[PDB]
DNA sequence: TCTGACGCGGC
DNA sequence: GCCGCGTCAGA
């Protein structure tokens, strides 16, 4: 991706990458890969970047997720 | 915490070696000849090192799961995994202690300094040439006395017993053991207390430091001589068999076998009570064998095998380019990598690349297996491999799904800059030829002449996402070194646009009016109108102001048909003015930069892809061709040649009479030939560039449409000099010396040349080809040295908070400004506020300069400003974000965790190869080498005079001699003429001798700022003349590493004038700064060192050892027992740990934030 | 080739 | 206090 859309919410281009990696790992550990949705849709790591671009997930909320796991 | 955060190096005691060794080797036997099995006490013996097979005894009697840790009584071999053999170590007992080769030949040898005696005398004692008295006795002979054998006999007869004079290693070890550090240090300091170090005392300084280091370590001094030597594990030195029924044997094994047998022979001789001379010979041979084993050839000719190649020492393996530190630690050959030929791949996107199907299948074969198992097509790994082998049709679709969103890395053999490695998304394509986007090629600096690229695939989720975020081709648009975009069209794409943009005075459809771009396109499709024809088009669209206000632009503007066609490609918010021009290659780059600065990177990438598509389509329609007729010879060339020949004949007639000197005649002939050649070249340009046609109403000159002129004018390819040679003349040809040959070539390539003329031209081309190949190594070596000096530098804090910076003014060369002050200060924050002559402050301090802000300085005409710099940065071992200011690659303030030093080192190195004369001067400036007879600077301010013996030791009265009577002068040569008057008021640090400036003198006398300004002016002046563009900040960052060492004038708690690190001085000053009171913490003066000298002076031993001189660094570190925290990017890479920069710092900061929420 | 550094031997 | 000879170490 251009990462330019993701940069508006996130700053430095490094915190965004770390947050995306953590979100992707959490999604993979969530059992999301039933194998009926992976073929029809893009990989989880891109999905985390898409969620950051929407801004629905919220960078602050993602840090709260780590404590839960 | 289960993690080792520190690494330390210390000397090894004999007890420690015994603890390390699992077994003792008495006989040198490697393997049974009849059967390839371990010898009972051989170096490959299974009992000490371990079992060859996992959980199997050598006899094989114990081969069951019931016994795993059991040890067979029949054989010494234990039951365990064979991997233990690699980590298992062994020791060899020595009958006579052997002095370590490294310490004795340290150069400076540690043993010689400790004994305070010459190295040659110690070597003579070791060889048994001389006798040294171990015990002083009541006899007058000193303990440190060398006695000749007849002298030794006489001393024994006169005094008999009461004194000992042993010889060889044992005597040296005894002398080391019987030494009192406390007694020696106090007496040595007392000699230091009476300080007379003009000559004799300077040597004594090293001994005190060495004694103090030994006392702090607590390591025994006698440990340097080794009583026992450990044996390296067999796996590190394998004797595995190979095809042809032969076994490869390591060089170390032969040395070990020789040493063991020599030791056995020595023990047998001692047991037999054989003659002393034979025993001495055996002892000397054993010592030589030990020296050869540690490092052969250090003090003697190296021993060689039947091949005659010198054997490889253990020290040799760890050092050198083929050495373990740089060969395997940084070589790290990796799997999942592919090398293939590169194709133009024009249809591909800027972020898309073409990958062969077979290579993709091999690289993603494990991923394909996982998908097949998930699919249920194959229930077993073996079944999946068998189906993959047959290339089943279903496999290709699965591979396409797996690689649909997976990034790949493309790299080239010469990675001069980070831009060379980039990440693209692979799309399966037929053929074995890799396809890459044409625009990305310029950054790669590679061409489709058979060049080969290597592709790497990231397995980790973080790595694959991280590469896409920062390693993607779209992410990199501007050069890291300079703001100018690297994605601009290079060759044909520019030419087609230039051809379409051109206008024709008379064309069909001229004066036609088109309401919209679609109407003009329909007219072109009809083809009734001419593309070069002039038409009026009404255009209404939004425009973005510098302030960012958007205004509507409407009206009727006359435009060429081609410009109207190009109008559709331009995005909204961009004025039609940029398209309304000849659209030369320089114009295209400016348009791309304007789009990126305001529109953004994504809009710029889309515009570049549209321009690339348009240029290829239009260029083919143009069908431009190159022909012999296209090049035109000048009509008046023959007359000019005849006139030049007549002038040469007149000069020859003058010389024959003897009226003119030969040298003057030669110079005149060369000048005449050069002038004639220049005139011929000037004439050729006008005819090709200018075409005269009889248009209606008369005949007028119009710009030529010749293909060669368009290519030269377009600037896509070629240059004026090539056009001059093809339609002009070779003229003067430089010989290997470079002096112009008096005869010149009037021949041209189109007309061809005579055999003699071709032979004269051959030398220059050959010399240039020889120069190009040799220069490649120097540029790489210089870049490596720069990377070593600035490798650890990084940004850790947003603001240092220092208000100290540097003064910036336009660098006028005295003939032109050359560099505008605004361009020099662009992207740089201001250290202090700027006050106008009117007295109204214009800019506040700590404000980053901007292009909009830059206009005010020229408008206010302020020629001088003060801006922050890395040298002025107050952070310890770090760079604040503010001091760097604009990153200059993303048009934003530099983000934290970015390695400025590595980029700065690489950017200076890459441009050097293109420039020839040149690289050596830059290298001398970086090394801070001082020019010979540079000049003389006098610190005291006083009247300058001469008259002190007139013996080449002329001195002047630097002291005033009026208020106080004193003489402050030093001897100087009378050979050079004086630069000072007989009577004058001499100033401190004023030049007294004409000549090159000395870099060391400026820092101590002119201060840091003057030296920094001089270095920047010299480096920029050298780079700009060649036309290479380098940011000033990149040069300054390397300079900051150059000054980390200062001399401490006052040692409140520290040492004296001995060089110390600035970081150590500041922390020590801080510790005593408020620890009790003031305590006179320190007084220091900055010093200048060479980049290599600075890198070797680095605190971390591992970083210094890897760069070079590994043996010397290791020998110094072991005695000091230095404990080193990695504290570096390089240290982490060796341990395979995340570097403290970029993503790694961010992960740590996020982890620190996570801890608080749970806390 | 060379550069220098470091030497360290003559006086 | 120094000339002038030398080692090493990288290219
Ligand atoms: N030809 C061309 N296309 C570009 C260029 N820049 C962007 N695109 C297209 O725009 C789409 C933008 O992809 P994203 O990464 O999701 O958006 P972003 O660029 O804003 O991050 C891409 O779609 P995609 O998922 O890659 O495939 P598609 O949707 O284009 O088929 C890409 O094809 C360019 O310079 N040239
Ligand atoms: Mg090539
Ligand atoms: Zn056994
Ligand atoms: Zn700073």
């Amino acid at each position: 991706v251009t990462v330019e859309d993701c940069l508006d919410k996130v700053e430095t281009r490094f915190d965004l990458v770390v947050l995306a990696s953590m979100r992707a790992n959490k999604i993979l550990k969530n059992g999301y890969s039933e194998s009926m949705e992976n073929e029809k849709k893009e990989k989880a790591t891109v999905v985390a970047l898409r969620e950051i671009a929407e801004s629905e997930i919220t960078s602050e909320q993602i840090l709260r997720n780590e404590i839960e796991g | 915490s289960k993690k080792f955060d520190i690494i330390k190096i210390s000397l090894a005691s004999p007890e420690v070696i015994r603890s390390w060794s699992h077994g003792e080797v008495k006989k040198p036997e490697t393997i049974n000849y009849r059967t390839f099995k371990p010898e009972r006490d051989g170096l490959f013996c299974a009992k000490i090192f371990g079992p060859i097979k996992d959980y199997e005894c050598l006899c094989g009697k114990y081969k069951r799961l019931k016994h795993r840790g059991v040890v067979c009584e029949r054989c010494g071999v234990e039951v365990e995994q064979a991997k233990v053999r690699r980590e298992r170590m062994g020791h060899i007992d020595l009958v006579c202690p052997v002095v370590h080769i490294w310490y004795l030949k340290s150069l400076p040898s540690r043993i010689g300094l400790f004994l305070d005696m010459p190295l040659k005398n110690v070597e003579k004692v070791l060889y048994f040439e001389s006798y040294i008295v171990t015990d002083p006795g009541m006899t007058p002979l000193e303990k440190k006395q060398l006695l000749t054998d007849e002298e030794y006999a006489e001393a024994l007869e006169n005094y008999g017993y009461e004194f000992e004079a042993s010889m060889g290693a044992e005597a040296i070890r005894d002398l080391l053991a019987d030494t009192d550090i406390e007694s020696e240090i106090e007496l040595l300091q007392a000699e230091c207390e009476e300080s007379k170090s003009t000559a004799k005392k300077e040597k004594a300084i090293k001994r005190l430091r060495l004694l103090e280091t030994f006392q702090a370590s607590g390591n025994k001094p006698e440990w340097m001589v080794m009583t026992v030597l450990p044996v390296l594990p067999p796996d590190l030195r394998p004797l595995v068999p190979i095809e042809g029924g032969r076994f490869a044997t390591s060089d170390l094994n032969d040395l070990y076998r020789r040493v063991i047998n020599r030791n056995n022979r020595l023990k047998k001789l001692l047991d037999l009570n054989a003659p002393d001379i034979i025993v001495r010979n055996e002892k000397r041979m054993l010592q030589e064998a030990v020296d050869a084993l540690l490092d052969n050839g250090r003090r003697g000719r190296a021993v060689t095998g039947s091949n005659k190649r010198p054997l490889k020492s253990l020290a040799d393996m760890i050092k050198g380019k083929q050495g373990r530190f740089r060969q395997n630690l940084l070589g790290k050959r990796v799997d999942y990598s592919g090398r293939s030929v590169i194709t133009v791949g024009p249809s591909l996107r800027l972020h898309e690349c073409g990958l062969p199907k077979k290579m993709a299948l091999e690289l993603f074969k494990p991923f394909v297996y996982s998908k097949l198992r998930l699919g249920g097509h194959a229930t077993t790994i073996k079944q999946a491999k068998r189906m993959v082998e047959l290339e089943e049709a279903v496999v290709w679709d699965i591979l396409e799904t797996v690689i649909n969103e997976h990034p790949v890395l493309l790299n080239r053999a010469p990675t001069l800059h980070r831009l060379g490695i980039q990440a693209f998304e692979p799309r399966l394509i037929e053929g074995k030829a890799i396809q890459l986007h044409p625009l990305v090629c310029a950054a790669f600096n590679a061409d489709f002449d058979g060049d080969q690229m290597a592709v790497h695939v990231p397995l980790t989720v973080e790595s694959q996402l991280e590469a896409r975020v920062l390693m993607m081709s779209t992410n990199n648009i501007l050069s890291p070194a300079s703001g100018q975009p690297i994605i601009t069209p290079t060759q044909d794409i520019v030419l087609g646009l230039y051809y379409i943009t051109r206008e024709k005075e008379g064309a069909r459809g001229e004066g036609k009016l088109f309401s919209s771009y679609e109407d003009v396109s329909r007219a072109y499709n009809s083809g009734t109108i001419d593309i070069h024809a002039k038409i009026k088009l009404r255009i209404d669209r939004q425009v973005f102001d510098t302030k960012g206000n958007t205004y509507n632009e409407k009206g009727v503007v006359n435009t060429t048909v081609g410009r109207a066609l190009l109008l559709n490609i331009l995005p909204e918010g961009l004025s039609f003015s940029l398209l309304n021009k000849v659209l030369v290659k320089k114009e295209i780059s400016k348009i791309i930069n304007q789009a990126f600065r305001v529109l953004g990177g994504k809009a710029t990438v889309v515009l570049a892809d549209k321009l690339m598509y348009a240029g290829f389509k239009y260029s083919t329609l143009s069908g431009v061709s190159v022909g012999v007729d296209d090049m035109t010879i000048p009509d008046n060339k023959e007359a000019k040649i005849e006139e030049a020949e007549k002038e040469i004949k007149q000069i020859t007639e003058q010389y024959q009479s003897s009226l003119i000197t030969e040298n003057e005649r030669y110079n005149n002939i060369i000048n005449i030939w050069s002038k004639t050649s220049d005139e011929v070249g000037a004439s050729m340009m006008d005819a090709i560039s200018k075409d005269t046609v009889s248009i209606n109403g008369e005949k007028k000159e119009i710009e030529s449409f010749n293909s060669v002129y368009m290519m030269a004018k377009s600037g896509a390819r070629g240059s004026y000099n090539q056009m001059r040679q093809l339609a002009g003349m070779r003229g003067l040809m430089a010989k290997p010396d470079g002096t112009m040959i008096e005869t010149a070539i009037t021949a041209n390539f189109r007309e061809g040349l005579s055999v003699l003329q071709y032979f004269t031209s051959t030398h220059g081309a050959r010399k240039g080809l020889a120069d190009t190949a040799l220069k490649t190594a120097n540029a790489g070596y210089l870049t490596r040295r720069l990377v070593d000096v600035a490798q650890d530098l990084v940004v850790i804090e947003e603001d240092c908070g220092t208000d100290d910076g540097l003064m910036f003014s336009a660098i006028v060369e005295d003939g032109e400004v050359k560099v505008p002050l605004v361009e020099r200060a662009l992207g740089r924050t201001l250290a202090a506020d700027v006050v106008t002559e009117k007295g109204v402050v214009l800019l506040e301090a700590g404000t980053l300069l901007d292009e909009n802000l830059v206009e005010l300085l020229d408008d206010n005409g302020i020629d001088m400003i003060k801006v922050r710099s890395p040298i002025t940065c107050k952070t310890r071992r770090g760079l604040c974000a503010k001091c760097y200011g604009r990153d200059l690659a993303r048009e934003r303030q530099v983000n934290v965790g970015e390695s400025v030093g590595v980029i700065a080192a690489q950017s200076i190195g890459e441009p050097g190869t293109q420039l020839t004369m040149g690289l050596p001067r830059v290298a001398e400036l970086f090394e801070a080498r001082r020019p010979k007879d540079a000049a003389i600077l006098s610190p005291c301010d006083g009247m300058v005079r001469l008259g002190n013996r007139d013996t080449k030791e002329k001195q002047r009265i630097e002291i005033i001699d009026k208020n106080g009577h004193i003489v402050e002068e030093i001897l100087l040569p009378k050979s050079r003429h004086l630069v000072v008057f007989d009577g004058e008021q001499v100033s401190r640090g004023d030049v007294l001798a004409d000549g090159p400036t000395d870099p060391h003198d400026l820092l101590k006398y002119k201060g840091l700022e003057e030296f920094a300004d001089y270095i920047l002016i010299e480096a920029q002046s050298v780079y700009r003349m060649q036309g290479v563009v380098i940011n000033d900040k990149h040069i300054e960052t390397i300079v900051r590493q150059m000054l980390r060492k200062a001399v401490i004038l006052d040692e409140g708690d520290s040492k004296f004038v001995k060089d110390e690190s600035i970081e150590l001085v500041r922390i020590l000053e801080e510790n005593d700064k408020l620890r009790k009171q003031g305590k006179k913490e320190v007084e220091y003066e900055l010093v200048l060192m060479g980049i290599t000298r600075s890198s070797l002076s680095t605190e971390s031993f591992l970083s210094a050892a890897s760069f070079q001189e590994t043996t010397r660094v290791l020998t110094e570190a072991s005695i000091n027992s230095q404990i080193d925290n990695l504290r570096g990017l390089k240290e982490n890479v060796l341990i395979g740990r995340l570097i403290p920069a970029g993503t790694g710092l961010a992960v740590r900061k996020e982890s620190a934030k996570i801890e608080k929420m749970r806390e």
